[PDB]
């Protein structure tokens, strides 16, 4: 029974094989699918945008109750406030004509959307014919829209991505005027060209339609020839544009932070301060133990509170909760994991593609000062060596002041709060990044700043040992595959080598500047590991720095007091279980057992196969399977980075507890 | 305002020691031709069968259905080539030629001798794959054409007045048989013509009517450019031959621009590289470096697309320029570097593109 | 659908009678190389030392390290050239040609003569700045081959074989001494090679192992164009190497694109123009038209900066293409009219670009 028994080993195998994960791949797949893949998805977008503006409606049209609150709409909500489809009205006319607006813009997103799935079906299929005139069209050359084609691309369809940019931004000038009409026709925002108002959204999407318009015209007649290389390859282009989009998530996140709590925005985020919302999950109206409710009511039984009915939810007052900040700090982490993410993506598919060159000898033919310039070793290992070197002075020189201020606080030593580095802030240049300027904002600077040059370690790695490295042109190694876990326990072992793998190390280390931007934007403490605990002088950072505002906790103590507000939430709670539950389980594919899991599941396959014989007359013959180390690896991450940010959204979701009374000192 | 081609190619091979492949090529072009009579339309035809597998030999047939400016034009051959030995090569032929209300028939006796300047070891050793073998090839041909026409008997008499009157026969013949621009095509492929030379040209009676009868023999060289000579054992495939292979294509022309369909199968597409790797075979060097003779004439855009189909487990293991797409058994070629090496070839460049294919 | 190349430029002068000049020259194109074999790569270096001032002899070498296809290409030369008289010029040297595995060495005693159809003083009157000079070459040489492989004697049997059983050996070597585009070549720059002739093929015994040994002689005739025989005097500033000269350069090729890398200094750059006048040499034509060869096959943009170190004092009096911009002593040519010469010369045309600096 060996030879059986190895024919599933084998089907579960370390070398290369068809995956469920990999089977939309750019390389199984030509120009005219990924463009009937991203409409299919934009018409799939659209109905799910519809559905965010139905949950919005708190009362229905025919003046019934509606929905309540949920986060999905409410990091939306300021928006189409800012638009007039959505209003902050107390009168309960306004909340119901409201409603009327985010019906009709929800039906028409369904509408719109199933325009784009049928439009993104027969160009998947390449079924791409006009059913009122029976001829069909060619992709590589079509009108465009008819007279506007000839006008404009002089009739002609580009046969080249870089030449697909001119037309391209057209396209952009195209939705920036579209918008533009959109807001003035629609929505009734002239475009007055003042930025405190939001008519200043639409005189901007005409002078962006102008510019895009020139832009896109000069690039129809001098297209770029810069990066001519990934012109060849689908996966080379698509990784450069996803390196691209996520330093521009990264920026959308970061200015959406400084914008959103802007005085010019307070009728939409801060305005929200205001208002008392019914969120899900959140402590209902409990009711006793022998509590019967019948047709009479309120016989026999008790129930809390008494303003309302038997397990309805309790208001929230959105000053206390901080919902302003709440719903900013939603916003904004969200387009900076994904931006994150994008970006070393970006560089994994890139590099992904930098193997298959080396492997067939493109690599030394690439012309571009964008691989040519990379292909000396010398020169990686100086690249490299400075990315270390400055990782290191920078990781080492902020983590001992966070030390050191740790100490100082908790008296360690004999060493009182004066030795701290409370004196230490940004330099007066830099002091208009920061409202109140401190210790706290010194750190997260150069915490941010060693954060990126510790996973820019692994992605420089990425970039420059895709197929050989300095230590395997010694060793005389080749790196066949970009998903191989290990060579096996020679050398002293060689785990985690690949860029798959180094992928891997560059998601598990981009979690503490994941989390120095959680914290931070938290009101949290980041100069010490501790602040604000009843013990010898946290509580005296206040005023020995003089600060205008008090975090609510430090490094540490973050997660005591963080969590007063989940444990009090039935939800919020469940998510933490749940996001704890997911974390723990990487390490059983994570850590170096994946041999023993293996014989383990030889003699569960075996005892069932045994119990199944003397109980039952039938053979129970399952062959348990067991998970290889690249794809333990996979499953590793996902379970780890997955359950890490599970809870992430815990600590920005139970509210924004900053205040503005620096504390006295304990004394 | 911007002139614009469009093209379609794919090449089916078959698995084991087989070199058979199918290829079909459609392209569309904008551009007037160089012809100075328009419109000039032609299909052509090619079929070849093999007679018997020890003696080697095939028949091979070949059909021109040409309208040049109103004028049908017809030249139709059937003929019996088969190896002699590693130089040596004769074919047994007879053919047509049909132009309007004129039409002559021929019938040949020939035979073509293939020499390379040197055969050395170390080229061989020291170069995997040889582009330039330098060479040289001699034609016997014994025509037989019976002079049925007022115009044939005329064509004769001159002739051999000619020959009788002029010494610079057979150099001033070259200016004759390369028409127009064919003459300075010789030096653009470096293939030089030497003079013929006329064994005899004797009037021998034949059952129909009096049939003037050439026995002539001549040579050309090739630089290593020309293919007959530093190719002569790759285009003839004849024991590959294990069942009938047809080549069949047509071209449309005119003061628009020109319309091409080809399509056929034939062995010899495929070729051993070495270390158990297998080669399309290299592309003709004659074709392009003639075509680049009147592709120079109108800047143009190229839309060209080159679908490449595998036998069942064998894959790629290198291809410059590299493919657009892969889709399962199939691979793309399309845009990027290869619509810079379509608008190389296209102008009259040889750049190489090698794909190899292993099991 | 265009590509784009980058190139910079730059000459540096000294002042009195002084004819030496330094030059750089970096270049950078997206296009494929027209070499049916890629990646082709070759770095080249020329050192020029005095040996005496009276006999006016120098030394000369040049090293050729080239890997085409993968297979590694290397000819060495060592050779004395010197100036016997106007016309007559005796080069006595040594060099050795090696291809992966196969090399072997060679020794020769040459002379070359050089002769203008006609010499005319109103020629040289009313024209003060001639281009065209019509004449014809002469090449005596004794080449010295030592047969140590078994290669190199097969190579030497079949040709003296060769030799007795052909007559046309003398026409049919230009087909193999021209090899492939080699041969086109020829007929481009309006240069035409003679057939050679041998004064003798004897087998003389050397203290290593026996030497085949062949006296040839051959002439060739340039209608102009050609540098070589034009300008015989100025390609061998012997008399001005006060010190050694050398010119290093280097290339890279494959499907992608060509990457270029030039420098040395060497005397001749600059000429007299007469009216006290000094001036850039002119342009060689026989690379520009050797160029137009093969950079007549893509559309490009081009991108070149050509930056003119003058000497302290000298000023320049005309230049067209007038330059871009100037900073004191440099003058800088970029845009415009020059990246129209550039176009134009780098496609095959000759027009004239001058530069004439007086102090
Ligand atoms: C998560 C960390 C990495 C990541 C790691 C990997 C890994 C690991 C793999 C891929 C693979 C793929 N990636 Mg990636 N990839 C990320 C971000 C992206 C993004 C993006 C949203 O910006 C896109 C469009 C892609 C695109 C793609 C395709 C080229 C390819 C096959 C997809 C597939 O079949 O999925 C599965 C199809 C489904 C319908 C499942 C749901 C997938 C949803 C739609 C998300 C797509 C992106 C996601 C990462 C795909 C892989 C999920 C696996 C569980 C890892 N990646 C980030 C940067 N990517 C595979 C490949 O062939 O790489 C060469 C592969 O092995
Ligand atoms: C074009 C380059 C060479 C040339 C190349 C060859 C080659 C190669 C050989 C011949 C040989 C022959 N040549 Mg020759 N020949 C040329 C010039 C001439 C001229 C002339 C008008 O000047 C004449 C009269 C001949 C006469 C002859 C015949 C005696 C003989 C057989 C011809 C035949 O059957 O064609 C058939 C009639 C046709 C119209 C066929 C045309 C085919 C074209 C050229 C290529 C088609 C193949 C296509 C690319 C791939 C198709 C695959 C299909 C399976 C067919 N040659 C020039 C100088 N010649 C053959 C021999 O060795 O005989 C012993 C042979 O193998
Ligand atoms: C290319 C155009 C001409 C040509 C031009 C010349 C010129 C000009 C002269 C020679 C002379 C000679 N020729 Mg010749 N020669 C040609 C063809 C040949 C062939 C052949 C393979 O067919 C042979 C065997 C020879 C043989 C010879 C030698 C006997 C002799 C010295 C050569 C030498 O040392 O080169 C050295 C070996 C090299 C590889 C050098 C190559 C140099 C290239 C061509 C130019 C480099 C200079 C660069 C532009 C500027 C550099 C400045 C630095 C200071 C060097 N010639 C063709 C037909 N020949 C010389 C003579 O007169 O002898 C008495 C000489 O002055
Ligand atoms: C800002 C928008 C993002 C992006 C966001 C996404 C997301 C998110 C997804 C895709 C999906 C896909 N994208 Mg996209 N896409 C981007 C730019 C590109 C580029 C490029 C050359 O710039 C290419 C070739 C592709 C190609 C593709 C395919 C891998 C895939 C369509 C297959 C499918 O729908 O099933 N994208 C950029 C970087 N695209 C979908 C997919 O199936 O991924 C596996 C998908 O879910
Ligand atoms: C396309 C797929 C879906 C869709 C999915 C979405 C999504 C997703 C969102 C909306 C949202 C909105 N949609 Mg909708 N929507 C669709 C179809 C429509 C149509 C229509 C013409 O059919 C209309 C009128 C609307 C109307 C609207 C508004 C009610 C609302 C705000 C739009 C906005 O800000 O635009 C402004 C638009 C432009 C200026 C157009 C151009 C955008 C440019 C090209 C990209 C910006 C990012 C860029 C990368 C930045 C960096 C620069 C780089 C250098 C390039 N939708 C279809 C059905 N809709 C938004 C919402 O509800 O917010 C709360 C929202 O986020
Ligand atoms: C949102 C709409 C999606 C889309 C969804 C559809 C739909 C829906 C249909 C097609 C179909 C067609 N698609 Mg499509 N497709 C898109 C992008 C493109 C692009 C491109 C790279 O820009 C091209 C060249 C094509 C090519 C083609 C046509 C050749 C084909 C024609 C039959 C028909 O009814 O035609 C009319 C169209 C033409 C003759 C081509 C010229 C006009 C433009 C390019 C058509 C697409 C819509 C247009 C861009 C929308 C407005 C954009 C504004 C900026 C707001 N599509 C756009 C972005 N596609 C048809 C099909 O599959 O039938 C089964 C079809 O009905
Ligand atoms: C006393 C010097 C402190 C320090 C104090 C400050 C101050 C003060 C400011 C910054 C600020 C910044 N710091 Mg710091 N910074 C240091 C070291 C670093 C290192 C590093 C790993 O070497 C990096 C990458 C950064 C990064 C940055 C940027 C986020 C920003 C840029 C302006 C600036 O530094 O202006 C001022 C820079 C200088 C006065 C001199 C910089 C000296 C260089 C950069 C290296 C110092 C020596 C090195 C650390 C030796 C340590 C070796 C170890 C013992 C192994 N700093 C050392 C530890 N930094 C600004 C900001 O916005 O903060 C929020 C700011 O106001
Ligand atoms: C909750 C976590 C958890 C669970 C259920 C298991 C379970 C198991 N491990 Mg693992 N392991 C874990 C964590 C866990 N491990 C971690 C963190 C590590 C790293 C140190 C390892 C390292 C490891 C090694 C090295 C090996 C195993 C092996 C085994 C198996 C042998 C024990 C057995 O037969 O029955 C034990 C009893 C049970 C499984 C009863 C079931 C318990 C609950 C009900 C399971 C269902 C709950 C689950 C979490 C649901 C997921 C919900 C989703 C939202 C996440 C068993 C399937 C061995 C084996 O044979 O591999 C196949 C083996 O060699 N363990
Ligand atoms: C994968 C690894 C990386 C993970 C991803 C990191 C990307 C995020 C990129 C950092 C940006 C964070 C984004 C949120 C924007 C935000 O917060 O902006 C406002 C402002 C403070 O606002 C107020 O915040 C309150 C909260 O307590 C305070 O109490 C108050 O006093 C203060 O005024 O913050 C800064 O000025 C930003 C500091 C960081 C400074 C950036 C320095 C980096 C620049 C130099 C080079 C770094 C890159 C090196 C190469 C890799
Ligand atoms: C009589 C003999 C007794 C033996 C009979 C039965 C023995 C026990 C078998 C059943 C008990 C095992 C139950 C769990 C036991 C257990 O915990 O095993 C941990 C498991 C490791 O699997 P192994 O490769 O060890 O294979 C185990 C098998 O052999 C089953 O026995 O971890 C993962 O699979 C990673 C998760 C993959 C998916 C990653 C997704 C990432 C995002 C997360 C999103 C939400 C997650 C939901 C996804 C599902
Ligand atoms: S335990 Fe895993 S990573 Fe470590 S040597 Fe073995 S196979 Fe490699
Ligand atoms: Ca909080």
């Amino acid at each position: 029974d060996a030879a059986k028994m190895r024919r599933f080993l084998f089907q579960r195998t370390e070398t290369r094989s068809t995956k469920w994960y990999q089977i939309f791949d750019t390389e199984k797949l030509d120009d005219e699918q990924v463009v009937g893949g991203h409409l299919a998805l934009l018409g799939v977008l659209g109905f799910i945008m519809g559905i965010y503006y139905i949950s919005g409606i708190q009362v229905f049209p025919w003046g019934a109750p509606g929905f309540h609150d949920n986060w999905f709409y409410l990091t939306i909500k300021p928006r189409m406030v800012s638009l007039g489809i959505d209003t902050y009205s107390t009168k309960t006319a306004d909340l119901e004509a409201a409603g009327a607006r985010l019906l009709g813009w929800a039906a028409f997103h369904f509408l719109v959307g199933s325009v784009l799935i049928f439009g993104g079906w027969r160009h998947w299929t390449h079924n791409l014919t006009n059913p009122f005139t029976g001829r069909c069209g060619n992709f590589r050359d079509f009108r465009f829209l008819g007279k506007f084609g000839d006008v404009v691309f002089n009739g002609t369809s580009a046969k080249s991505y870089k030449e697909a940019l001119g037309p391209h931004a057209v396209y952009m000038s195209l939705l920036f005027l579209g918008w533009g009409i959109v807001m003035w026709a629609i929505l009734g925002f002239a475009p007055i060209p003042d930025f405190q108002t939001i008519n200043s959204e639409t005189f901007m999407s005409f002078v962006f339609a102008v510019i895009f318009f020139a832009l896109g015209i000069y690039w129809w007649n001098n297209p770029p020839n810069a990066a001519i290389h990934l012109n060849d390859d689908m996966k080379a282009a698509f990784s450069v544009h996803l390196t691209a989009i996520g330093y521009i998530n990264i920026a959308l996140g970061c200015i959406a932070f400084v914008a959103f709590q802007q005085p010019s925005f307070a009728p939409y985020y801060k305005e929200l301060d205001k208002l008392v919302f019914y969120l899900y999950g959140e402590p209902f109206n409990r009711v006793s133990f022998n509590f019967v409710e019948q047709g009479g009511k309120v016989i026999s039984g008790a129930k809390e509170f008494a303003d309302f009915p038997a397990y309805a939810i309790l208001p929230k007052s959105g000053e206390a909760f901080g919902m302003a900040r709440v719903v900013t700090n939603l916003i904004v982490f969200n387009h900076i994991i994904c931006g994150v993410l994008y970006v070393f993506a970006g560089v994994y598919h890139g590099g992904q593609y930098l193997l298959k060159i080396q492997l067939n000898g493109m690599y030394n033919q690439i012309k571009s000062i964008w691989i040519t310039k990379g292909r000396d070793q010398e020169v990686q290992v100086k690249i490299l060596g400075t990315v270390m070197a400055l990782c290191f002075a920078t990781m080492l020189s902020v983590y001992a002041v966070i030390v050191w201020n740790t100490i100082c606080e908790l008296n360690i030593f004999g060493t009182n709060i004066t030795m701290s580095f409370y004196w230490l802030k940004p330099l007066p240049i830099f002091q208009w990044m920061f409202a109140d300027p401190s210790i706290n904002d010194w750190v997260m600077a150069h915490v941010i700043t060693a954060g990126s040059l510790f996973s820019l370690i692994a992605l420089v790695r990425i970039a420059f040992f895709a197929h050989t490295s300095p230590l395997w042109d010694d060793l005389g190694l080749k790196k066949n595959s970009y998903s191989f876990p290990c060579l096996g326990p020679v050398y002293g072992g060689t785990c985690g080598v690949s860029i798959q793998d180094q992928l891997w190390f560059a998601m598990l280390w981009g979690i503490k500047g994941l989390s120095a931007v959680c914290w931070y934007i938290d009101g949290a403490w980041i100069a010490s590991m501790m602040y604000g605990v009843p013990a010898a002088d946290a509580k005296a950072w206040d005023s020995i720095a003089h600060l205008h505002h008090h975090y609510t906790s430090g490094i540490f103590y973050y997660f005591w007091t963080e969590t007063v507000t989940i444990f009090s939430s039935s939800h919020l709670s469940t998510i933490l279980m749940i996001g704890h539950l997911v974390w723990f389980i990487s390490f059983a594919v994570w850590f170096e057992d994946r041999g023993s899991r293996l014989e383990g599941a030889d003699i569960q396959t075996r005892t069932i196969r045994w119990l199944g014989k003397k109980f039952l007359n039938r053979d129970v013959n399952f062959r348990f399977p067991v998970l290889t180390i690249s794809d333990s690896k996979l499953a590793g991450t996902f379970l780890y980075f997955g359950g890490t940010f599970m809870l992430v959204f815990l600590f920005l979701a139970n509210g924004f507890y900053q205040t503005n009374s620096p504390l006295p000192p304990p004394v | 305002d911007v002139t614009t081609a469009h093209s379609d190619y794919e090449i089916v091979l078959e698995g084991g020691s087989s070199s058979w492949g199918k290829v079909k090529a459609r392209a569309k072009v904008n551009a007037p031709p160089a012809s100075p009579l328009l419109p000039a339309d032609c299909d052509v035809k090619l079929n070849v069968k093999p007679l018997d597998p020890a003696k080697g030999f095939v028949r091979i047939s070949a059909v021109f259905e040409s309208i040049v400016d109103s004028t049908k034009n017809k030249l139709t051959i059937e003929a019996d080539i088969a190896n002699e030995t590693k130089e040596r090569r004769i074919s047994v032929g007879e053919g047509m030629v049909s132009v309007g209300d004129f039409s002559h028939t021929f019938s040949f006796e020939g035979s073509v001798v293939n020499l390379f300047y040197y055969r050395s070891d170390a080229v061989r050793r020291n170069v995997p794959n040889p582009i330039y073998m330098q060479g040289r090839q001699f034609h016997d041909i014994l025509m037989k054409v019976p002079l049925d026409n007022n115009d044939l008997i005329d064509t004769w008499e001159g002739t051999v007045k000619a020959i009788g009157s002029t010494g610079a026969f057979n150099d001033w013949i070259r200016d004759f048989w390369f028409i127009g621009p064919a003459f300075t095509a010789l030096n653009e492929g470096g293939q030089r013509i030497s003079r013929i030379e006329v064994n005899g040209l004797n009037t021998e009676s034949g059952p129909k009517g009096p049939v003037g009868v050439s026995r002539w023999r001549f040579s050309h060289g090739g630089s290593g450019m020309v293919d007959s000579i530093s190719r002569w054992a790759e285009l003839f495939p004849s024991d590959k031959l294990n069942r009938p292979a047809q080549v069949e294509a047509g071209f449309r022309s005119d003061s628009q621009g020109i319309e091409v369909k080809v399509d056929g199968e034939f062995p010899g597409v495929s070729v051993d590289a070495g270390g158990g790797l297998r080669r399309i075979l290299n592309h003709p060097l004659i074709p392009l470096v003639h075509h680049g003779m009147v592709g120079k004439f109108n800047n143009f855009n190229v839309d060209a697309q080159l679908k490449v189909v595998l036998p069942k487990g064998y894959k790629i293991r290198y291809a410059a320029p590299q493919y657009r797409s892969q889709n399962l058994e199939e691979y793309r070629w399309s845009g990027g570097a290869y619509a810079r090496w379509v608008e190389h070839v296209c102008k009259g460049g040889v750049g190489q593109f090698e794909i190899l294919y292993a099991q």
